[PDB]
């Protein structure tokens, strides 16, 4: 969706991201540099 | 793989160089996987190689040359299945880069056509002529990864 938004982006589950969900919201965000 | 993860920056482009060193390192770390858990770090740090390859210039040709050097150096090892996973989409980019036509005696446009009047240089040892190395060479401006020398080496 939008480039600064939350739902389709990493900031959807970032409101309750944990130490395990640290590099999970950073996993989908980390996918946005390849290609 | 973290060094090439560092080379992910190099592959991204640290300076005028380091993209080259990225692919040399990438194919070299790739050949160590040719003789899972490390299969995923392989493909993610391969997609950047595909990206710089998908970026227009000779950095695709260098990826071709490096895969050629990898097959050349380790021949008895490096089983067929692993390298087929590595390159079958890089091999099969040559004989369909332009040669899918039927009657190569025509010129089409063959952009800047100095050899529209004299095409079809002397080999004659074939039973079909589709484009026969002419049309990719037409427009050329290639660094010959394009159905040409570095791709023929792979």
């Amino acid at each position: 969706a939008v480039v600064t938004l939350l739902l389709e982006k990493i900031p959807e589950f970032f409101f309750d991201v944990v130490g395990t969900f640290g590099t999970n919201f950073p996993r989908l965000i980390v996918n946005q540099f390849k290609w | 793989d973290d060094m090439h993860m560092v080379i992910r920056k190099w592959l991204s482009s640290s300076v005028p160089n380091h993209k080259q060193m990225g692919i040399i390192g990438a194919v070299t770390m790739m050949g160590s996987v040719a003789l899972i858990e490390c299969d995923g770090q392989l493909s993610t740090l391969l997609d950047l190689v595909g990206f710089c390859c998908e970026q227009t210039p000779e950095v695709l040709a260098l990826y071709y040359d490096e895969l050629a050097n990898l097959i050349e150096k380790q021949k008895g090892n490096l089983d067929l299945q692993l390298l087929d996973k590595f390159g079958k989409s890089l091999v099969e980019d040559f004989p369909n880069d332009f040669v899918v036509d039927l009657s190569p005696t025509v010129d089409g446009s063959f952009l800047f056509p100095v050899k529209s009047l004299y095409n079809l240089d002397e080999d004659e040892t074939q039973g079909a002529i589709a484009i026969n190395l002419l049309p990719l060479v037409s427009q050329k401006r290639v660094v010959s990864p394009i159905c040409l020398s570095p791709c023929f080496r792979l």
